[PDB]
DNA sequence: TTGCGAAGGTTGTAGTAGTCCAGGAAAAA
DNA sequence: ACCTGGACTACTACAACCTTCGCTTTTTGG
């Protein structure tokens, strides 16, 4: 169960089939695998990972019960394909088991008001600058990891960014402040890791291990955010901070919440230890799971809409 | 036009095609060509490639018709190297990767499992009552319990659930293991009180699933059967069930009070019982959407009846197993049943419930595997070999049509007909057609049922010979069905111990003659290692009588419907000579056909005199059954289009139908075509009306006069027809009659009178009152000695018995006669030079007519089939006359019994099935025999005014009438005077002493007082032929069967008779003759 | 436009070209593909084939321009297998025969 | 009673070309 | 010192079947 709120399960090394009107999993560990304790009801969703297959009859039964289905990648990220969630309105009232969502209405209810979009961007930036502190300071596991974070410089940069963010009149100023904070955090981590001078090459052209690690962590985080928006039911195009033209804006906006706080340390740690790709991927997944990122992304996304409707 | 040609040949074929093609196109690849060619070039290329092609040739031509479009023109040679579009596979392999055996399509297996398991855990709970325990411990005289234990169990369950509550309420309550307490027994509405409380099945008393479980709980020993029969309340079933329906015997108030007492609590105390019940309730709660299915499940016959079958089988198996201390509380005081021998307590109640539930759970997952693991007949060359005789080509045509229609029949159903006229050997046609339908990879299974009361062994072996199947592939179910009341007395005696589930599935008399594999039975565990049931189930092909399968739906008590029902589910069905049934037994046949269609079988009637009304009714019943089945099997949503077919010796057709009207239209068209084709044949028989002369109605003198006239008829008709060889003339006769007593009286009279001048007569009495082994021997001899052909005078005269008879004779003319009974109508492939037929019904007249000159062509144009103007019953002044057998009834009287007026004179010159297979318009029921029969069939089968019943057959599937045994009583099967089984048994210590003993409840009691000897007198130039030595025949049969002589006489020497106070008289040549 | 592709590849190159071409067309034979396609997709096909080609690769593409007329578009790898028009030799022999 | 696809090794077959020897043909309207 | 067909003889390319074994994918303009 990736998230307690979402009620989302992950399946691997298993064949899903039906025997006498009931969906059955066949996997090593026989009739003791804990896949038999998965409530099949309106309040469940299934994600199938590595080494898995699903029969047509099984998905007929799942549709009869009202369970969404999706095919994810190794470990839970990225998302390849899945079902779609319908909207809930006074009209458009079909008879089906699937439970519809309501957040698209509330989201669209303010996305057309520029100032409300500004408020939302402020909330996103505030969440990111908040989580950066916890990740970079409180983590005892990270402290034992080896990369040494100087409290003074990080506090100075976080306070400066907070002051700058509170005083951004238009979107472009907010983007400039974001870039400044990102560059400063990059520099601080580079100094902490002793890696030396580092940059964020365009096109992913950077040949240094740090570049590859950063790209891979980015890819994983984007996958996770895609899962988040799909679970909630909002579309990808309806960006909040990015420009209205840039496709997939909302995925990157939500992904940024955890990227600079989770991916950044791990890439430098791996480069210092000079580990291979598989171990780095496993480490990133483990850290994401422990930090319980997906829950935080979902909670923030609901909170924005709640505040927008309350202030209405 | 420009085209693309690709080759996929191999070996030498490759070089040839390369040579042929390289003349027309430039080589674009090792196996590809492409060039612009004209149409003529393409046609000649196709011709050339066709001419020299081999087995390994596969060439495809594609046309680039225009823009973004190209089509496949043709494929020369093997078509398995390409698909429809002309693509080719990329890879190949043998290891299965689809692995499609893991997933089955029993879409309701889980619901059945849950309902059964819950029903099992509660079914025998009523055995905790103090009265039951006292009876268990009581050794003295037994008193029948005032209430059946199943009714007590139902009342306890109703009290627990709590009236008026929704399902979730009691489900949750039961599932909560912590909850315990006897505070819910205050609602036990006892039925001993002065005011009778409302029935548990009423609308306000139980929720749907509660009633579904309760029905299985209460109906696990016998179906409910009250006295009400109003169709209005039938459609409201199971509501009107009340304590009386379930055999609530009348007793005194003390016993009634004593039944409703539970001094020792309930099984709820046991920890294992409670845990298992909680688990089952939790599972039944978690299943998606089961709660909202309650009402639909309650009124569904397939689910409820499969569940009841499973429960009955599991209960029967476990009740026989010995005690086991591993299950339940080791020190629980209550018990379920004793031992049958030692009369001591054997099992604990909770242990018994737990064991039955476990077994039901185990079995419910085995049924889906039965079709896959059971034996089958496959790769049988006899059914595949072509036939060279031109008379047997229509069989090949029908066999080809079977393949033509096989695919869609596997998915939608099947309902076949077979109208080939007699003498065409329909048996082989039926075998081949049914085999063709089955998938060649796996094999075939089916069963053949005859409309005969008793099936003699020689008939089964004849079936083997005609099919050409070894003794290792065809089981035979000898004997006939048993009586209902015989099992009662032992059951009441066995009810002392409460082991009513231990009764044998089949009767003791029946034996299955089979010697094939018997060790790898998937159901071996429950049915018994060598009981008759397992042998019946193993055999790929079965031959039996319809009376042996009818218990599938007509059974009212015990578990007699388990084996035939399993047979129906796992195989297919063939009905033979259905119209041989009496009119009032057709409801039962309709119910059997409906259930056969309800469980996935495929029916195929077979006869040559099927009136339209019968066929229409049966098709409607089969379709009604098939519709329900498709809900619970196969891909959901597909339509209901049965795959009908018609088959005879002229042509063949097949079409898909889904409504009664379209089927009726197509059938009418086919029968009209058949009549048109049939009319052109040349006749082989010329009937005639003969006027009997009667002075007095006394049976003896009447028989004397009849024999006197018959002798003259014999002389004249033998003069007319005869076969000569070296100056000697012989002939084969047939004297059919209606009833056995007049038959034997006529036989005695003719024996006394003697043959006419210049003629010698051989007589061979043959009816159904002989001992079964003797009858089989007689039938064997007759079948051997009555095969005819063309220009076979020398061959026939070369036969041993004929040569012996003739050698010791001084006359020049001899007469051989078969004074048969109606038994000669069915299954006898004989041939007679002539016949004299007593009139009872049109079917009899046609069927007997088909015998004459069955195998010998040509015809002298002389009359060779007399007919009595009036039947014997008329001569005795009996009204109605055409009855037993016959159709005349008080509701359908006939003005004049004389045959001169009841039969069209045109039909005399040509007698066939034309008058029967079509319904004339207008109908004249008071003048014409066929009119009367068609009227009765139309009235009963399909019309809504069935005589004397007013209960339309469609009630069986228009109302939930199968939940209660009501229809089985208002329209019984083979009803009438009860019959008893007798036998000639040698004395235990003196084999030379034969005793006339009656069959008592599992013991034979001597009844030598009832028997008496009768003497015979003979005349001139008269002798018998075809007779049998009873003692020698019995010894021979025992020797062949490697059995004790007494046991063999017990098994095979059975004979049935109607009760008579004064007994009978016996003679080895006449059988049993009633005495007064 | 509809095209016809013939593969003369050899040894390892055979598996690679079979892998690449199978994404775009159905197989009409052991070494033949044929389906309609647009110019952009065809250019992508050619580029992908060129990128990972080996010494043994040999692929040819024909275009059915219209009625009773066809053209050869390109060849990737060794052009020794095909002649100028795109046909293929029926047999080979090391023994000199021309003399 | 127990996933899924890839890589390496082993086993079997069809298909290609070289060698040498022998015969040298086509049947209307 | 002519020119094809056939039978016979090597002798390689293909293809599938049997064992282990890791489980990613560049991921960039978003």
């Amino acid at each position: 169960l990736h998230s307690k709120r979402a009620n989302l399960y992950y399946l691997q090394h298993c064949r899903v089939l039906v025997n006498g009107g009931r969906v059955e999993y066949v996997t090593d560990e026989g009739r003791h695998s804990h896949y038999w304790n998965i409530p099949i009801a309106n309040t469940t969703s299934l994600l199938l990972g590595t080494g898995t297959s699903i029969t047509q009859a099984a998905m007929r039964e799942l549709a009869r019960a009202g369970v969404l289905v999706g095919f994810c990648g190794g470990g839970g990220t990225p998302l390849f394909s899945a079902n779609e969630v319908d909207v809930e309105v006074s009209w458009l009232t079909p008879q089906s088991e699937y439970r519809p969502t309501e957040y698209l209405q509330r989201w669209v209810g303010f996305w057309f008001d520029e100032e409300k979009r500004l408020v939302a961007a402020r909330h996103f930036q505030r969440a990111r600058l908040e989580r950066i502190r916890h990740s970079w300071l409180e983590d005892r596991v990270l402290r034992d990891a080896g990369f040494a974070v100087d409290a003074t410089a990080l506090a100075v940069a976080v306070e400066d960014s907070a002051r700058a963010l509170e005083q951004a009149p238009n979107h472009e100023h907010l983007l400039t402040e974001e870039a400044r904070l990102s560059k400063r955090l990059f520099k601080l981590a580079a100094q902490a890791t002793r890696y030396g001078e580092f940059v964020r090459a365009k096109r992913g052209s950077g040949g240094d291990p740090a570049n590859r690690f950063l790209d891979h962590g980015n890819y994983l985080a984007y996958g996770l955010a895609a899962t988040a928006t799909w679970v909630l039911g909002i579309p990808h195009g309806l960006a909040v901070l990015h420009g209205k033209t840039r496709r997939g804006g909302l995925v990157f906006d939500v992904a940024d919440l955890i990227k600079d706080s989770l991916i950044l340390p791990q890439a430098f740690l791996s480069a210092m230890r000079g580990d291979e790709e598989q171990d780095f991927r496993q480490a990133c997944l483990d850290n994401l799971s422990r930090a319980q990122a997906l829950d935080f992304m979902i909670d923030t996304l609901k909170d924005v809409a709640q505040r927008s409707t309350v202030s209405a | 036009m420009n085209i693309l040609l690709v080759s996929q040949c191999e070996k030498r074929a490759l070089s040839e095609t390369r040579r042929i093609l390289d003349q027309f196109a430039e080589r674009r690849g090792e196996r590809t060509w492409q060039t612009p060619i004209t149409q003529a070039g393409l046609d000649t290329l196709r011709r050339l490639l066709k001419k020299s092609a081999r087995r390994n040739t596969a060439v495809a031509c594609h046309w680039i018709r225009g823009r973004d479009h190209s089509e496949l023109l043709w494929i020369v040679g093997d078509a398995s190297r390409f698909n429809a579009q002309g693509a080719v596979p990329t890879n190949r392999t043998c290891r299965d990767i689809l692995r499609k055996e893991d997933e089955n399509d029993w879409h309701s297996a889980e619901d059945i499992r849950l309902l059964t398991v819950m029903a099992a855990l509660f079914h025998d709970i009523g055995k905790a009552s103090q009265a039951f325990q006292a009876k268990l411990r009581n050794r003295g005289k037994p008193m029948a319990d005032a209430y059946r234990h199943e009714w007590v169990s139902l009342r306890l369950f109703e009290a627990f659930v709590g009236p008026g509550s929704s399902d979730e309420d009691w489900l949750r309550r039961l599932a909560d293991k912590r909850e315990t307490g006897d505070a819910w027994l205050s609602q036990l509405a006892r039925d001993d009180r002065q005011s009778a409380p409302p029935g548990p099945f009423q609308k306000s008393r139980l929720p749907p699933l509660a009633q579904a479980v309760g029905w299985l709980i209460v109906s696990h020993h016998r179906l409910p059967n009250g006295d009400h029969r109003g169709s209005a309340s039938l459609a409201r079933l199971p509501a009107p069930i009340q304590s009386q329906w379930c055999g609530a015997r009348d007793a005194d108030a003390k016993e009634k009070a004593a039944c409703w007492q539970f001094p020792h609590g309930l099984p709820f105390a046991s920890a294992h019982w409670r845990a298992r019940t909680a688990l089952c309730a939790q599972s039944m709660l978690e299943r998606p959407g089961l709660l909202a299915r309650g009402p639909a499940l309650l009124h569904d016959s397939y689910v409820m009846h499969v569940s009841r079958l499973i429960l009955m089988l599991a209960d029967h198996h476990y009740s026989s197993l010995p005690a086991d201390s591993r299950l339940g509380d080791p020190n629980f005081p209550l018990h379920a049943n004793t031992d049958r021998d030692s009369g001591k307590l054997k099992q604990r109640l909770d242990e018994h419930l737990l064991g039955v539930a476990l077994h039901s759970r185990k079995l419910a997952g085995t049924l889906p595997r039965l079709e896959r693991q059971l034996p089958r007949l496959a790769r049988h060359k006899g059914f595949t070999r072509r036939v060279e005789q031109p008379r047997f080509r229509w069989q090949d045509k029908a066999y080809d049509c079977a393949m033509a229609c096989r695919e869609q029949a596997m998915e939608h159903g099947f309902f076949g007909l077979n109208l080939a006229s007699t003498g065409c050997g329909k048996t082989l046609a039926n075998g081949r057609i049914l085999y063709a339908l089955a998938d060649p990879q796996r094999g075939a299974r089916f069963s053949i049922a005859l409309g005969l009361r008793s099936l003699t062994l020689q008939t089964g072996q004849a079936y083997r010979e005609r099919l050409g199947l070894g003794d290792d592939d065809l089981a035979i179910l000898v004997g006939g069905s048993a009586a209902r009341e015989l099992f009662e007395k032992q059951q009441e005696r066995l009810e002392r111990s409460g082991s009513e589930s231990a009764q044998e599935l089949l009767a003791e008399n029946s034996h299955v003659h089979f010697a094939g594999t018997l060790e790898d039975g998937p159901l071996r565990e429950w049915l018994g290692r060598n009981s008759a049931g397992n042998r019946l189930l193993q055999a790929p092909i079965l031959a039996c009588t319809i009376d042996h399968l009818m218990p599938a739906s007509e059974s009212l008590r015990g578990g007699h419907q388990i084996a035939p029902l399993l047979r129906l589910m796992t195989s297919d069905l063939v009905l033979d000579e259905v119209d041989d049934f009496d009119i009032d037994d057709l409801p039962a046949l309709s119910r059997l056909v409906h259930w056969a269609g309800l469980f996935g079988s495929r029916v195929l009637l077979s006869s040559a005199t099927l009136p339209p009304a019968l066929v229409q009714g049966l098709f409607e019943a089969y379709r009604s059954g098939r519709e329900i089945f498709q809900r619970h099997r196969g891909a959901p949503g597909r339509a209901t289009e049965i795959r009908c077919a018609w088959f005879d010796e002229f042509s063949s057709q097949s079409s898909a139908h889904g409504a009664v009207t379209s089927f009726s239209e197509a059938h009418a068209t086919f029968v009209a075509q058949r009549l048109a084709k049939l009319e052109q044949l040349p006749p082989r028989r010329q009937a005639q009306l003969c006027t009997v002369h009667a002075a007095g109605e006394a049976r003896p003198a009447l028989c004397r006069e009849l024999a006197g006239q018959m002798n003259t008829w014999m002389a004249d008709l033998h003069r007319c027809h005869h076969t000569e060889h070296q100056g000697r003339r012989i002939s084969f006769g047939l004297l059919r009659l209606a009833n056995i007593e007049p038959l034997i009286e006529l036989a005695q009279a003719i024996l006394a009178q003697g043959a006419p001048e210049g003629l010698h007569v051989h007589l061979c009495v043959y009816h159904s009152r002989h001992p079964l082994l003797v009858r089989s021997a007689i039938e064997r001899q007759l079948d051997e000695l009555l095969k005819r052909s063309d220009d076979d005078a020398a061959a026939l005269f070369a036969r041993p018995t004929l040569a012996k008879a003739l050698q010791a004779s001084t006359e020049r003319d001899h007469l051989f006669v078969v004074l048969a009974s109606p038994v000669a109508e069915v299954g006898r492939d004989h041939d007679y030079d002539w016949a004299i037929v007593e009139p009872s019904s049109m079917r009899s007249i046609i069927q007997l007519a088909g015998r004459i000159r069955r195998h010998r062509s040509g015809f002298s144009g002389e009359a060779n089939l007399y007919l009595l103007s009036r039947n014997i019953r008329s001569l005795e002044g009996q009204n109605p006359a055409f009855q037993r057998p016959g159709f005349e009834t008080p509701d359908f009287p006939l003005d004049s019994h004389d045959l001169h007026d009841l039969l069209d004179p045109a039909l005399l010159a040509r007698i066939d099935a034309s008058p029967r297979i079509v319904e004339p318009f207008p109908l004249f029921p008071r003048s014409r025999l066929v009119d009367l029969e068609h009227r009765r069939l139309r009235a009963l089968m399909l019309a809504d005014d069935p005589p004397s019943s007013l209960l339309g057959v469609p009630l069986w599937w228009q109302t939930p009438a199968s939940l209660s045994g009501a229809l089985q009583t208002s329209q019984p099967f083979r009803a009438g005077a009860k019959e008893r089984c007798y036998a000639l048994l040698p004395d235990e210590d003196d084999e030379e002493r034969l005793h006339f003993s009656r069959y008592e409840e599992g013991t034979w009691s001597n009844q030598d007082n009832l028997l008496r000897n009768l003497d015979l007198t003979y005349g001139p130039r008269i002798q018998t032929w075809g007779t049998v030595n009873y003692r020698e025949e019995l010894v021979a049969m025992a020797g062949r069967e490697d059995l004790d002589l007494r046991q063999c006489a017990m098994r095979y020497g059975e004979v049935r008779l109607r009760e008579n106070t004064q007994g009978w008289s016996y003679h080895p040549y006449l059988g049993f003759k009633k005495y007064n």
